[PDB]
């Protein structure tokens, strides 16, 4: 009954899928020796939909790992909860990443994604009504960039049906890590288009942001800066694990949220953030919660949504609260600032209720928004990308891999093409 | 007979009164006991 | 003996079902196992010793909200194959509800109805309820509709169905589903009651002083109305009122039977504590445009036929001095071709309250059942609202990839065009 | 059977009701809560079981005053729904207060209004009190006598009102409200009482050893005067008289309905014992200029209608003998076409103390109602002091911003002056 299976790709993706089970076996109650262990019956009529079970009470979650080199395992297995993952789901090469896409694509992709789809086979048939697939990989070295697209292309191919969704991270406009992320961005973005049905994009500078403004965290390391996008995955789910006034799955979401095939990429917003000292000043309850939803400083996308024009939005809340209430906030907030939605789709806003809160909040509430503010984040790195090709020679790198030219080409051109649509859809 | 419709008044409208003001009473307790499990989450907030 | 049959479908119809067997439990007087601590035949099947077991059936593609009641205090008074459960959400996708899921679990609830209906040998009627905007109340409701229209022929199907708030809306989708929900029962439903939250948001803030309603309060007031609706057919009265009476009176013609309600006195318990609330003040109460559930101004349109149901100590003289009153009112308009207009129905059974509930201490309670022409304001704003997404062709893709052929659009389009003709050209004078 | 209904605006209307509510309950003997340890219609209606509630409505766009009463002691009587606050006063500006503030809780009220008066059939008259330099008191009450005027029609609608003082004032604005007020006073009112807040001052200490009164001294006062007039309707008397019979005989032209009020004996509790107190003191009293209510001599003016209206042990041999005595008194003229001028009154039930309070215990008293051509000295000063403001043009842009048209202005001046050639030409011998 719509189990969910889980991949992660490469550092990034292994990183954040690390904390991104920490949350929610500690949401569930799960000992770290893999032992149920909670206080409320609640959290055990659902379990089925993320945790496998095992002779003895023990319970292993549907996730698969990949990646090229050895050495993000060996963090994985030397974590806190590294122990609760089967050890036979670790699959892997014995080659370095190549902070390349076309070497992760063509070279060892082919010789990993057999082995690959066989594993995630055996955790398909585990599953009577598995909804979907969840991947979470970043865009911007070569290895989550590369294998993921291969990978999800392969997962359309053998399930047309169910539900592909990805959490990517995309290379920053001023902190980007390396020389050649425009091409591994631009080539991804080609696969990522037709394949997945729903994309959530996440920023790093955004997240920065974000800490330093309302966490007031001196020193953020990748712990922090990952658990706010557990908080997001965690709350997107929701509705299926607990129950709530009104549930909301993701093939509900994919519905309302998306008007046209190509127009599918998201932007994502959580809430409540407050600095460990100023909690004692707030009186959390709805309205405030729909204030920070919609203040464009907790958009984790760098992208300004007051520049462009909104699309259908949904907001999901968590705990206890007045129907009549949110209803009120989402009317309020529709009528009161008209000129940032397009006129001839009313009732912009999505609403949803889920009843159990997280651990500690009295309330919690998740936003997920689809506006043409995206262009900006694909202006920028188009733009890098031109004058990145424009020295013809560095495409090198790739061509030893097998990359002809023309590819680099046909990449632009399509996502070009994104481009003019969501201007095209602006009035 | 006006007497009956008056007994039937105490018994339906009056008698149901005394019930419902029970409630309301009911209605005391229950915010009392919203404040206490929102008080109570509340240090165990503050504890974390 | 006599008989009465409910059919609950997706996450609104159960929720509301939920809490009219609250209110029947207790009124009918029963342990929530449905042991007793008369009319019971009416609405429970006695099953042997001192048991009994309610006739509704509760289907949903969620098999969250049934696995709730599974899990529930009441679960032992319903009997485990009432409870129909499927896999996934209809995605609020009419044509998702219609063809490609509905149809993999039609068959299994159509058997159990037909089960049901064996026993209940003195039945009349049927009672649906549906939330419009879902994909499952309108997807697998016009299903079911369309199949119980040809099995069981000449029966009441009396329906009861949450209409679209004319601002507030949860579903984007929701105009879509709505009018293609629209076509279906305008064509298979003998009189279908309506009903939008927003109306009862402001009721329920306005006349009881209850700080932020959820839906439980909704599904409560939702529950007083179809008992008083019913409560002709489980008490005696000086006037009883049959289901066929209903559908003679409450319609004068075909395509017109869609019908309004009001129910009177909504008041909270310290208020009537400081009124006295006669015959005349809550007959009053009904026809002010405040107390209406769907947020249309009667004023716009006019008045062609009225019911009213009345419950507890009411006497034949005050309930002919209160309609006398009320003719004499020039801000009610009436077409001339239906003077009478109006049949009153007396029952002396009390209404029963809820332990920790809403509603007040009313020995005399008054329900309100009428069909106005002020109906076709909604039906321009839903006409309005579908044209400005069919113009973009804003959400084709999803519907035209689950089955469902585009070409069934413009139809419901022109239905509901028809039926706005059918309307004004009714409240035409000659 | 036969009501009243009283309606009150801004902190003048709420004040004065709040003591003649407390006057009132005692005197007919019903606690705070409504229950007990007759001519109850008169401003009470009846509830369910023992509890009463006054058939009053408390209007004022200020909550201050308001949320008083409903944190005051006699909160339990008063039902919540007949206190209506508003958000923001007028601010002293009768433009705000007729337009932008009181356009906004205008029909509220109107609709309480009427509800109210379903359960007053027998309704005779309304009770409607102002303050006239005030901003609520005078915008709001010209708003709905407007109002009034159409949805009743031929009603009997008698006013309270607080006619600003010769000298003392606390408004720099008070001449503005005023003017516009008595504009639309004279128009649509029945017949409207005057008092203003100067003699009250004097009289409270002149009358009774009180150094220091306030408001709550000044309004036991008025209290007693409006128990006085409707003491008739309340309780046997050797004299009934009806408010429409105060409305023939006081006024003999329509714009000079204005009448003049004072009360005798008004004696401090040990003054009484000191004196008879007899009828020929009672009646030879009340024609002093001391007594009178309004600072206007009458010396100065002439009498054309009195009305007197007794509670005590009155003997009519002696009501005959007191006026034949006054007419005799040579400072006392009258109109020779109005050769009697006189309608007497005679109820048995006396007047009731309230404990800690100002009177005494007197065994009889009367009350006074007159009609003269002295108020005529009073429009004048008032008439002087608005040319003084308007010459320089004072505080024409504050009323203009608030919707007002300016050319009203000239209008409202253009009344007063025909009020003022009306009252001299109808003084006027032949
Ligand atoms: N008044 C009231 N309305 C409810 C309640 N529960 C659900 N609704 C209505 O149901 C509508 C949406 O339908 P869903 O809750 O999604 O149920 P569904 O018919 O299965 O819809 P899908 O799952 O999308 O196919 C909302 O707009 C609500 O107005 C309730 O308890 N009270
Ligand atoms: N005699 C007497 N007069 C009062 C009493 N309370 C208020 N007033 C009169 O009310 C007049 C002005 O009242 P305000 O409250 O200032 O104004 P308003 O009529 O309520 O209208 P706003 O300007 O909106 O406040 C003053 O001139 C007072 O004479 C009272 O208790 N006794
Ligand atoms: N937020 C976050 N970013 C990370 C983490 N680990 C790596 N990254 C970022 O991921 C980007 C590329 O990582 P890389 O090893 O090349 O992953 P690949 O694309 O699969 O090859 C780098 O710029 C890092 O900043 C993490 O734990 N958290
Ligand atoms: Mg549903
Ligand atoms: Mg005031």
């Amino acid at each position: 009954v719509r189990e969910i299976v889980h991949i992660q790709a490469g550092q990034c993706g292994n990183q954040i899928g690390a904390k991104f089970w920490e949350v929610i076996s500690d949401e569930h109650g799960i000992d770290p020796t893999g032992s149920y262990h909670g206080d409320s019956d609640l959290q055990l009529e659902r379990i089925n939909v993320y945790y496998n079970e095992a002779t003895g009470g023990k319970y292993v979650p549907r996730a698969i790992l990949v990646d090229l080199e050895p050495g993000t395992m060996d963090s994985v297995r030397a974590g806190q909860f590294g122990q609760l993952f089967r050890p036979d789901n670790f699959v892997f090469g014995q080659s370095g990443a190549g902070n390349n896409w076309a070497k992760g694509y063509y070279t060892e992709g082919q010789e990993l994604c057999e082995s690959i789809l066989d594993v995630i086979r055996k955790e398909a048939e585990s599953c009577d009504c598995l909804q979907g697939f969840q991947l979470v990989h970043s865009l911007g070295g070569g290895t989550g960039a590369g294998l993921g697209t291969l990978l999800l292309n392969k997962l359309r191919e053998e399930y047309p049906d169910r539900i592909l969704s990805t959490y990517s991270i995309v290379p920053s406009p001023k902190v980007s890590d390396t020389v050649v992320e425009p091409y591994n961005c631009t080539l991804s973005v080609h696969q990522l288009v037709e394949s997945a049905d729903e994309v959530f994009c996440i920023d790093n500078e955004a997240l920065y942001d974000i800490c330093f403004r309302t966490l007031k965290l001196t020193t953020p390391t990748y712990g922090d800066l990952n658990h706010l996008v557990s908080m997001v995955m965690s709350g997107t789910t929701c509705a299926l694990r607990f129950p709530g006034q009104l549930n909301s799955d993701l093939r509900k979401l994919a519905v309302n949220l998306v008007p046209f095939p190509r127009l599918h990429f998201f932007i994502v917003g959580f809430a409540p953030l407050t600095s460990r000292g100023s909690q004692q000043y707030r009186a959390l309850t709805v309205p405030e919660l729909t204030s920070q939803l919609f203040d464009n400083k907790n958009m984790m996308a760098a992208c300004d949504p007051r520049r462009g024009v909104y699309l259908t939005a949904s907001a999901h809340f968590r705990g206890r609260m007045s129907s009549k209430e949110v209803d009120e906030q989402m009317l309020n907030i529709q009528a009161r600032n008209t000129s940032y939605f397009v006129e001839w789709i009313p009732s912009n806003v999505k609403s949803a209720i889920c009843d159990i809160p997280p651990r500690g909040l009295k309330m919690a509430a998740t936003f997920i928004g689809n506006t043409t503010a995206f262009r900006e984040l694909f202006t920028r790195v188009d733009s890098q990308f031109q004058k990145m090709y424009a020295r013809r020679a560095f495409i090198h790198w790739y061509v030893n891999e097998g990359l002809e030219t023309v590819e680099f080409d046909e990449a632009r051109s399509n996502m070009t093409d994104l481009i003019q649509e969501y201007e095209m859809y602006e009035t | 007979d006006e007497v009956k419709k008056i007994n039937s008044e105490m018994v339906a409208a009056k008698a149901r009164t005394f019930r419902d003001q029970q409630l309301e009473i009911h209605r005391q307790m229950k915010e009392d006991e919203k404040a206490e499990e929102r008080s109570i989450a509340d240090m165990l907030e503050e504890n974390r | 003996m006599r008989e009465v049959i409910s059919i609950h479908v997706g996450q609104a119809g159960v929720q509301i079902g939920n809490g009219c067997w609250e209110l029947y439990c207790l009124e009918h007087g029963i342990q929530p196992d449905g042991q007793l601590p008369d009319a019971f035949n009416t609405f429970f099947s006695e099953t042997g010793a001192g048991k009994h077991v309610p006739r509704a059936v509760f289907v949903d593609l969620e098999p969250t909200v049934v696995d709730e009641v599974r899990t529930g205090t009441y679960r032992q008074l319903f009997h485990p194959e009432q409870l129909i459960s499927g896999k996934e959400d209809a995605a609020n996708n009419y044509a998702r509800g219609h063809y490609t899921v509905g149809k993999e679990i039609i068959d299994l609830t159509l058997d159990r109805i037909r089960k049901l209906a064996d026993q209940c040998t003195g039945l009349q009627g049927f009672l649906i309820f549906h939330s419009f905007g879902g994909g499952t109340g309108a997807g697998f409701g016009s299903l079911l509709l369309e199949r119980l229209s040809v099995d069981y022929g000449k029966k009441s199907k009396l329906e009861f169905t949450v209409y679209p708030s004319p601002q507030v809306s949860t579903a984007i989708v929701e105009p879509y589903n709505s009018i293609l929900a629209t076509h279906s029962m305008i064509d298979h439903s003998d009189c279908a009651f309506m009903v939008d939250n927003e109306a009862l948001y402001d009721l329920c803030r306005r006349a009881l002083d209850i700080e932020r309603p959820t839906y439980t309060n909704l599904n409560r007031l939702i529950g007083q109305v179809v008992s008083s609706l019913t409560a002709s057919l489980r008490f005696d009265g000086a006037l009883n009122v049959d289901f066929t009476e209903f559908q003679t009176n409450l319609v004068p013609y075909a395509r017109i039977h869609f019908p309004i309600c009001s129910y009177a006195p909504v008041i909270s318990a310290e208020k009537a504590y400081h009124e006295q609330l006669s015959v005349a003040e809550i007959t009053n109460s009904l026809f002010e445009p405040a107390n209406m559930m769907v947020k249309c101004d009667p004023r716009h349109g006019k008045y062609m036929a009225c019911t009213l149901l009345y419950r507890g100590d009411v006497v034949p003289k005050d309930v002919s001095a209160a309609v006398a009153t009320i003719k004499t009112k020039r801000t009610i308009q009436f077409v001339d071709w239906c003077p009478t207009g109006f049949k009153m129905g007396i029952n002396y059974q009390p209404p029963t309250v809820v332990p920790g509930g809403d509603l007040a201490k009313v020995q005399r309670a008054v329900c309100m059942l009428a069909n106005t022409t002020a109906i076709a304001e909604a039906w321009s704003r839903l006409d309005h609202k579908f044209d400005l997404m069919y113009a973009k062709r804003a959400f084709v893709h999803w519907y035209v990839g689950e089955g469902m052929e585009e070409a069934e659009f413009p139809e419901a389009r022109e239905d509901l065009a028809l039926l706005e003709k059918d309307y004004d050209e009714v409240a035409a004078e000659s």
